RNA sequence: UGAAGAGUUUGAUCAUGGCUCAGAUUGAACGCUGGCGGCAGGCCUAACACAUGCAAGUCGAACGGUCCGGAAGAAGCUUUCUUUUGGACAGUGGCGGACGGGUGAGUAAUGUCUGGGAAACUGCCUGAUGGAGGGGGAUAACUACUGGAAACGGUAGCUAAUACCGCAUAACGUCGCAAGACCAAAGAGGUUUUCUUGCCAUCGGAUGUGCCCAGAUGGGAUUAGCUAGUAGGUGGGGUAACGGCUCACCUAGGCGACGAUCCCUAGCUGGUCUGAGAGGAUGACCAGCCACACUGGAACUGAGACACGGUCCAGACUCCUACGGGAGGCAGCAGUGGGGAAUAUUGCACAAUGGGCGCAAGCCUGAUGCAGCCAUGCCGCGUGUAUGAAGAAGGCCUUCGGGUUGUAAAGUACUUUCGCGGGGAGGAAGGGAGCGACGAGCUCAUUGACGUUACCCGCGAAGUAGCACCGGCUAACUCCGUGCCAGCAGCCGCGGUAAUACGGAGGGUGCAAGCGUUAAUCGGAAUUACUGGGCGUAAAGCGCACGCAGGCGGUUUGUUAAGUCAGAUGUGAAAUCCC
């Protein structure tokens, strides 16, 4: 089942997530279908805490792609 | 896919073997090498005889060894 | 060493003495060892004195002894039954000798 | 680093490196101009490899840096465009500990390295305690507000008055600050080094 | 933007030629030594045998009893007992173990890689269309009895559903001919005339696969003729499906020096190391695929496992045993013993991220996040800083005049890693409650392993260093001892009384908690040379002829245009590499 969740590039004291759409089977940090944006928990690296690219996910959503609870929050924030 | 070859045998019925030949460069040396392959093409009309240079196209598997069929004859004969 | 191993254990078959070649003269101490590799080779015994008996059982390092043709290996002192040289105040790294107090 | 008798290195290199009291008439190179040891007297015999070796030696000794980083910095300068020789000194001269020395905050590079490690030196506000820090142009290197009181820098900066600074630099004794104008060229630096020889040694 | 060679076969020279060297790397080990911290990393050797614990459940919005808990009754109190209700276990009933995790034994084959084809299939989830009328039947629990040491088992009686079955409508679909006939389906919960969860049939979406095909995929021919279903045809059987896949009959072919057949070996790849490139080597960490769980074989049930904690049969072994008969299988985690040169805490924890089930609350989750041990590696830091004699003492050398180790130590001043005190982190919102129709939305409240660690502030003592080497390549020297004796040695060699190459000492060079040693990988080798080579005498034309296959082929014109060349487009996963 295709799902839109957060991929953790996360490094030591460098936690960054990549809201991506991919098969629920694949690993958390495996081959993803396509990146729709990014998330910075601390929002320290850049002022732009998150870039959703609404139109993009707006497509996957309705295509059968389901969004996780956490990702849904970020996406809902648009 | 279309392949050109010679009719090296018309012994079987409705079945003719076409000896297709090609030229490819050696992966190491690069010099052109000769390579051929025999394909059992279908010929319901038993129209093609031995020596005929015919064209061969991919078609619905008639048999296990036959997955090609005679399309058109290039030249009349060359033994 | 067979399995390209740095070292190889083995059991001594006989601890006899050998004489150097044309240019040299002495009673070099060697010993036939039956390594686990399945080979029975002769190894040299460095040091001024050793305590290798018949059932010695020692590790082989590997080294040719120019004077003794055939001896292509050296015994590692300080390992197994091969006691390290006594009173070695010098190169203790070799001969396996703990630094005195 | 090395940490040991520096006054002996000057004799070995033949040239007089500025480690400390190089100004005073004490600097052994003033008394006995021969390398240390019981053989510093007999006539030495140098080979092609020797001249290149001793050459880079004095070079690295001046900045008092390890042979590793020194080599690493060499590789870098050799990668970037422009004459390697020039770039070389540029990088080594870019070291924070070195800059501080050039600014006069420290009597020598060794003391400068200490000042940096002691967090007694800042860069563009934020403090930096890494001697290997690469100072870029337009960067301001001043003393710590809290360290402005320590007698050591008080005496160092005091002697700095009236003393000229390199063209690629500019200090303000009053504010006890400093600015890195640009990367110093080989023309600006007057080191007893022959960059053409140090580059050959690493060739091999 | 990319390429230095040197030593040694001579009395000397040139050439040919082999061997060898300084560098970098290694999930290493060994020797001497060893302070701290961060990140990373750790049986590379037997599928050898294993003590002990642990490695999947969840639902009372499917139904009847025990265990744990609360509340309300009959009582003056006690005993006893009744009703209601929460959790859960035991049972019945429903949905889930073929995912994840481990290992590489086996494996040359469309197994894999790359590019295509079609004779196919796909739970839960999503979109669309239509429907859900009437009836019938069954088995445990439970109850009673009997057998057994135990495991567990036999018999009798009662009983329910979204459990099973028969009948309707035909949206449609299937079959013959052509333009005909046949075949379907369970409720429950409530803010209950309105929604919620769920069901039946069909089409489509999403995704994942079975099968087929072109090309590519190691070594040996002291492995050459091989083959009977063996090659093809008709019909049939069989499967989700093609196919001799299997069968009957007929035909007699099919394959091979572009190497079949046989034998040997090794999981493969993305990538990794190296190299100027080509290429060589490798594929260990991580990611994809494949193949394996006491040894061997097999099938069932299912969308899927021929399935580690499912089943059946054969075999050995271990344990239990009233011996009648049973229980298992760490190549799962940790660990034990055995092996080896060698590789670790039978630790902490779920809050965070992710996963399974559930409407939800919530439950499960040694997956993982961390700590521990080891300089195994990488990076950062400290053992102090400034001052201090034409120049102590001591050791060493001496033409004993003196020189050297030395500003080096002592000593003076300064800072002050450890340690102590205080403070103390990021990494994490809802369930609920209030407003609103307990919906959308808004508002508010409660709660954390590593840690009391990181980090900040205050106080504050100078407070481990070693190892290798000094004939030449290799940078760095003398004295004494020994004396071809003892010993050294990668190669050339050295030692028979003056040795910078033996041992010690002083000194010196290199490096630094590291330093050496051993083993393994790379080029130089233009020494297989495609780029880069040779064959009269240094290694090298086959003794000659004829001739098959194969390779190559004169001048002009035309067609095709396969090779070749050009434009566009698709593919060329991520990561990596380069900027």
């Amino acid at each position: 089942m295709v799902t839109i969740r957060l991929a953790r590039h996360g490094a030591k004291k460098r936690p960054f997530y990549q809201v991506v759409v991919a098969d629920s089977r694949n690993a958390r940090n495996g081959r993803f279908i396509e990146r729709v944006g990014f998330f910075n928990p601390i929002a320290s690296e850049k002022e732009e805490g998150t870039r959703l690219d609404l139109d993009r996910i707006a497509h996957w959503v309705g295509q059968g792609a389901t969004i996780s609870d956490r990702v849904a929050a970020l996406i809902k924030e648009v | 896919r279309t392949l050109q070859g010679r009719v090296v045998s018309d012994k079987m019925e409705k079945s003719i073997v076409v000896a297709i030949e090609r030229f490819v460069k050696h992966p190491i040396y690069g010099k052109f090498i000769k390579r051929t392959t025999k394909l059992h093409v279908h010929d319901e009309n038993n129209e093609c005889g031995i020596g005929d240079v015919v064209e061969i196209r991919e078609c619905r598997p008639l048999s296990k060894t036959k997955s090609w069929t005679l399309v058109r004859v290039v030249e009349k004969a060359v033994l | 060493a067979l399995e390209a191993c740095p070292q190889k254990r083995g059991v001594c078959t006989r601890v006899y003495t050998t004489t150097p070649k044309k240019p040299n003269s002495a009673l070099r101490k060697v010993c036939r060892v039956r390594l686990t590799n399945g080979f029975e080779v002769t190894s040299y015994i460095g040091g001024e004195g050793h305590n290798l008996q018949e059932h010695s059982v020692i590790l082989i390092r590997g080294g040719r002894v120019k004077d003794l043709p055939g001896v292509r290996y050296h015994t590692v002192r300080g390992a197994l039954d091969c006691s390290g040289v006594k009173d070695r105040k010098q190169a203790r790294s070799k001969y396996g000798v703990k630094r005195p107090k | 680093r090395y940490l040991g008798p520096k006054l002996k290195l000057s004799r070995r290199e033949g040239t007089d490196l500025f480690l400390k009291s190089g100004v005073r008439a004490i600097d052994t190179k003033c008394k006995i101009e021969q390398a240390p040891g019981q053989h510093g007297a007999r006539k030495p015999r140098l080979s092609d490899y020797g001249v290149q070796l001793r050459e880079k030696q004095k070079v690295r000794r001046i900045y008092g840096v390890l042979e590793r980083q020194f080599r690493n910095y060499y590789k870098e300068a050799a990668r970037l465009k422009g004459n390697t020789g020039e770039n070389l000194l540029a990088l080594l001269e870019g070291r924070l500990d070195n800059v501080v020395y050039r600014m006069g905050f420290g009597a020598t590079r060794a003391e400068a390295r200490q000042l940096v490690s002691h967090k007694a030196i800042m860069v563009n506000g934020r403090v930096v305690n890494i001697a290997s820090y690469q100072v870029s142009p337009n960067d301001v290197v001043s003393i710590r507000e809290k360290a402005k009181k320590q007698s050591r820098v008080k005496a160092a900066l005091e002697l700095a008055e009236q003393r000229e600074k390199p063209t690629w630099l500019e200090v303000d004794a009053g504010k006890m600050e400093g600015t890195f104008k640009r990367k110093p060229e080989r023309s600006d630096l007057s080191a007893d080094i022959n960059e053409h020889l140090i580059v050959e040694l690493y060739s091999k």
